[PDB]
RNA sequence: CCGACUUACCAACCCGAUGCAAACUGCGAAUACCGGAGAAUGUUAUCACGGGAGACACACGGCGGGUGCUAACGUCCGUC
RNA sequence: UCCUCCUAAAGAGUAACGGAGGAGCACGAAGGUUGGCUAAUCCUGGUCGGACAUCAGGAGGUUAGUGCAAUGGCAUAAGCCAGCUUGACUGCGAGCGUGACGGCGCGAGCAGGUGCGAAAGCAGGUCAUAGUGAUCCGGUGGUUCUGAAUGGAAGGGCCAUC
RNA sequence: UGCCUGGCGGCCGUAGCGCGGUGGUCCCACCUGACCCCAUGCCGAACUCAGAAGUGAAACGCCGUAGCGCCGAUGGUAGUGUGGGGUCUCCCCAUGCGAGAGUAGGGAACUGCCAGGCAU
RNA sequence: GGCUCU
RNA sequence: GGUGAGGUGUCCGAGUGGCUGAAGGAGCACGCCUGGAAAGUGUGUAUACGGCAACGUAUCGGGGGUUCGUAUCCCCCCCUCACCGCCA
């Protein structure tokens, strides 16, 4: 909660000068981060399903849910209800504390960062970047893996537009570019 | 030759022809060739009464047809009995009550209009009239 | 018709029985349902058999 | 949260080449670590030096004399 | 949103006992209070009611939106279904979950003499 | 001679439609509708079967009403 | 690799205007039908039970239609 | 032979070697109940990942879905998830519908015993309408009902079923 | 009695959308926290519980507004029952019924029970 | 073992 | 004229929904033996369009459709094979 601290006693009065809010609660907020790991190669077996749940459980201390094909598709020779991917939604004091662990030690660890661009926030705020190597957390040890992945995060905020969100991102030191 | 495309049905029944017609006024152009008899048309001739009038305007003007040939309609082989389904679909016709605007015409003076919607009307079987475009 | 069909005899000693079907296939294992049996006049566990 | 079948999640010290300490809950158990972290990433400094284009003109009145 | 949702979440039972012409108990749940009334089976007029936002009921309490809050309202709309001689009625949780304050206001009703 | 066909079925007119009209005083259990679907609804004193029949659950006179935000068509048996 | 631009070769969606439909309907009659009340009229004309049948090859004409060529003293239905 | 729409003329019904389509099953959960939920498609952004997997937001508002044809229904969802379960109960059934009849159908309610639910209540198979075959003969289990001098038995009857 | 609000209805778009404005004593809402009751096919998001620091931002409610939606005459037209007629695939006459669409126009709902707050 | 033409 | 069956890369040929944008073989292209050819032998073996070559789209006679999915299912048009196209 050190950056929700810093959110609510620095961030919070940076908005409201730099927007001149009526209210406080005006102001944006994150709200969720979700993290998908789309596995479409599980199809040939449900460990690689089963490996990148285990994972994704390190990074974020949850065991992730589990997710199916909404319909089927032949192109990709899926059915509608197989488990196709997996997802863990973080809200509260584990988003912040990983959103600390993120923009601290992993995005550091990105080979060749250079910055992320400031044109992936869907219009509405709402930011989204993907990583392409799950090493780069420090949870995962580098011997013990079993396959490159790759996954996606996405930073669902309370931002009305665009750029209220890339002000409160701003706010908390995000590597735009 | 006009003809739908594609057609939930491929066959209907004969129907009815009675009542006024809704395509009254002259919509869009100027001078229109307004139905006074009854009866049904065909894709072939409204094509004729389209070229004929094409040419007498040396494609000079603008030119609506109002109408579309919509109605399959059957018929049955020579030395074939009454009986054993419903015949083969041949050509296409568009009803045609009195009232209907069936061309419009603008671009072209009224006596051009004049004779090329009378070089029209003579290929249609229905008895026409030459419409303007009324105010109101 | 694959769907073949069978008795759930009851297990209160009546010889009592409903008959019903089911697909051996799919549904290798027996079929034991609480049912009622109008001689006892009460819900006794019935067994899948043969309709012989 | 469930009791059981999420991780343990716990707070441990990570300290880095730069001498920065960090305390965050995560699933390592043992200490940590790290070798960069945002505080002493070149991302600020370095990654604008390391653009480099150079001059064409210039290389070549470096190369010598007229 | 969430009061369109409760709404359709109660609808059902709603119009249920509207065909069973019951007498029927609607509780009313808000995080600050809780809310009771008896209404009659036409569902336009009510017959008792009873709130945390009372004065001989809220002075009573430490803080109006807890259970004993409810079972304090479910017990006073009892005595005084009682009191007008209204026995039988259905409860209807208004799309709430029966857990709660909900199930506190409905088991300090039936202790008190109400029957459902 | 020559020909075919591939059309020449039908199926059996299932005598759906209303039984008994408004006004009209029935005994209970008499069906009053025949339907597929709800196309009508069952208000009060009206029960709807298993194939969405409706039948009367008491004695009295037919009334047809439309309620609801939807309009729809409810069928209630009046006291009599 | 990025493209460069300018055609008239078209054109999705949307919008406006205009038509068509037995298997379209956000509308909707006249009649017909069901039920109730009320006179007048009518040799109970109504219903139930019982005795005896015949008949189940129809025709044209009007209206509403299928089919056929809105052909047939054609054919198949509804109604008089 | 059966189902759905039109023909069919705004109650029902209504023919043709008239126009168009299907059925001769499936399900021990795809049933019951309680609780909860709400689609299609498109737009933007996003690792492998691409027109199209999964993820986040928005438009939209059922254009989707319904075990299968079509029609009528369906948001209180009849559609979709999970828990518990067997009412896919037995004896009856006022009263109606439909048929020339055989027959077919709907059914509140009663008695017994049961499941879910805190409870009111719901449940006598599935959103409905197709998924079927008379009688005879014969087989199996049960039942003393009968039992050709008497006692049994054979056989028959009744109930269930093939 | 006035105003406001909450709950349950009646009615089912003249009642709905949109646009603009506005509300926080109470109420409502968001909101704080969650070891517990309970919950997440992960997640206190929801459900639930314990609360009341903050804000009316959202939502909701109220007021206004004719961009729509909606309603909608009069007259006429279409059709049609009966009777009659013609040039009879279709129409006409007498008489009775009488649309739909469209036009003028209306129109930014109305109302009941209980409870609470502030005024009176 | 057989194994064409130029 | 009707009925029924059918229509596969260069060729023959198997091919009844999901490893069939294709078995296998032949032929063809390339190589080796040969003075040179053949015949033995060995190796490959779609077309177009699209991107940048990641690799993707289309085509089982052609064209439209069910389906997540069609070379395989259904319709249409053609083409062909077989049978019937009669009694007067
Ligand atoms: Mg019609
Ligand atoms: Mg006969
Ligand atoms: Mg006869
Ligand atoms: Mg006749
Ligand atoms: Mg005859
Ligand atoms: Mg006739
Ligand atoms: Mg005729
Ligand atoms: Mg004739
Ligand atoms: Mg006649
Ligand atoms: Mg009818
Ligand atoms: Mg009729
Ligand atoms: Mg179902
Ligand atoms: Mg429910
Ligand atoms: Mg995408
Ligand atoms: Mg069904
Ligand atoms: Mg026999
Ligand atoms: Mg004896
Ligand atoms: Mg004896
Ligand atoms: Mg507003
Ligand atoms: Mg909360
Ligand atoms: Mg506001
Ligand atoms: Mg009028
Ligand atoms: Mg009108
Ligand atoms: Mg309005
Ligand atoms: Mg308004
Ligand atoms: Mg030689
Ligand atoms: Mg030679
Ligand atoms: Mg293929
Ligand atoms: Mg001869
Ligand atoms: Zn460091």
């Amino acid at each position: 909660a050190k950056l929700h601290d810093y959110y609510k006693d620095e961030v919070v009065k940076k908005l409201m000068t730099e927007f001149n809010y009526n209210s406080v609660m005006q102001v944006p907020r994150v709200e969720k981060i979700t993290l998908n790991m789309g596995v479409g190669e599980a199809i040939a077996d449900k460990k690689l399903l089963d490996n990148a749940a285990a994972d994704l459980a390190a990074i974020s201390g949850q065991k992730p849910l589990i997710t199916k094909a909404r319909k089927s598709v032949a192109g990709f020779k899926i059915r509608q209800g197989y488990p196709i991917g997996c997802k863990v939604t973080l809200r509260g004091e584990r988003m912040w504390e990983f959103f600390e662990r993120l923009i601290t030690i992993a995005v550091p660890r990105i080979r060749d960062f250079r910055g992320l661009s400031a044109k992936s926030f869907d219009g509405r705020g709402n930011y989204s970047m993907g990583v392409r190597e799950q090493i780069i957390f420090p949870e995962i040890d580098y011997d013990k893996v079993d396959r490159v992945r790759g996954l996606d995060i996405t930073i669902t905020t309370t931002a009305k537009s665009d750029e209220e969100g890339r002000a409160l991102l701003a706010a908390f030191d995000f590597p735009f570019r | 030759m006009l003809q739908p495309k594609r057609t939930k049905f491929r066959k209907m029944h004969k129907g009815r022809n009675r009542g006024l017609a809704q395509g009254t006024d002259v919509s869009f152009g100027s001078f229109g060739l307004k139905a006074v008899g009854r009866g049904r048309l065909t894709a072939r001739q409204i094509e004729a009464a389209r070229r004929a009038m094409t040419r007498a305007v040396k494609r000079q003007g603008k030119i609506w047809i109002r109408v579309f040939p919509d109605k399959p309609i059957t018929e049955k082989p020579l030395a074939v009995r009454m009986g054993k389904g419903k015949g083969n679909v041949e050509y296409w016709v568009a009803l045609i009550q009195p009232g209907k605007v069936l061309y419009e015409m603008d671009g072209v003076p009224e006596e051009l209009a004049r004779e090329a919607f009378k070089l029209a009307a003579a290929k249609l079987p229905i008895k026409t009239t030459f419409v303007t475009k009324t105010v109101m | 018709g694959i769907r073949e069909k069978i008795k759930l005899v009851s297990s209160a000693g009546t010889g009592h029985f409903y008959t019903t079907t089911k697909n051996k296939r799919t549904k290798p294992e027996k079929l034991e349902l609480k049912k009622f049996d109008p001689v006892v006049r009460q819900h006794v566990i019935y067994k899948e058999a043969k309709i012989k | 949260m469930k009791k059981d079948i999420h991780p343990k999640y716990e707070e441990i010290t990570a300290s880095c080449s730069c001498g920065n300490v960090m305390k965050i809950r995560s699933t390592v158990g043992h200490d940590l670590n790290l070798d960069v972290c945002s505080k002493c990433h070149p991302f600020f400094t370095g990654k604008q030096r390391d653009v480099a284009t150079g001059g064409r003109v210039d290389r070549f009145n470096k190369r010598f004399n007229i | 949103d969430k009061k369109s949702a409760r709404i359709r979440r109660a609808t059902r039972a709603r119009r249920k006992l509207q065909e069973l012409g019951a007498t029927r108990l609607v509780v009313h749940r808000t995080p600050r209070h809780i809310y009771a009334q008896v209404i009659a089976p036409n569902g336009s007029e009510v017959l008792v009611a009873a709130s945390t936002v009372e004065k001989a009921i809220a002075e009573q309490l430490k803080y109006t939106g807890n259970k004993d809050a409810a079972a304090a309202v479910g017990k006073a709309v009892a005595e005084r279904a009682l009191e007008k001689g209204i026995k039988d009625v259905s409860f209807d949780r208004s799309g709430f979950q029966y857990h709660g304050r909900v199930q506190a206001l409905a088991d300090a009703a039936r202790e008190a003499g109400l029957q459902f | 001679a020559g020909g075919s066909t591939r059309n020449g079925r039908d199926s059996e007119a299932k005598r759906l439609g209303v039984k008994r009209f408004g006004g009209e005083s029935v005994l209970a259990g008499s069906i009053i509708v025949r339907q597929r679907g709800t196309k009508f609804h069952a208000g009060a004193n009206v029960g709807c079967g298993r194939d969405h029949t409706l039948f009367a659950k008491a004695d009295g006179k037919v009334k047809f009403e439309v309620k609801g935000p939807k309009n729809r068509k409810f069928i209630s048996i009046e006291a009599e």
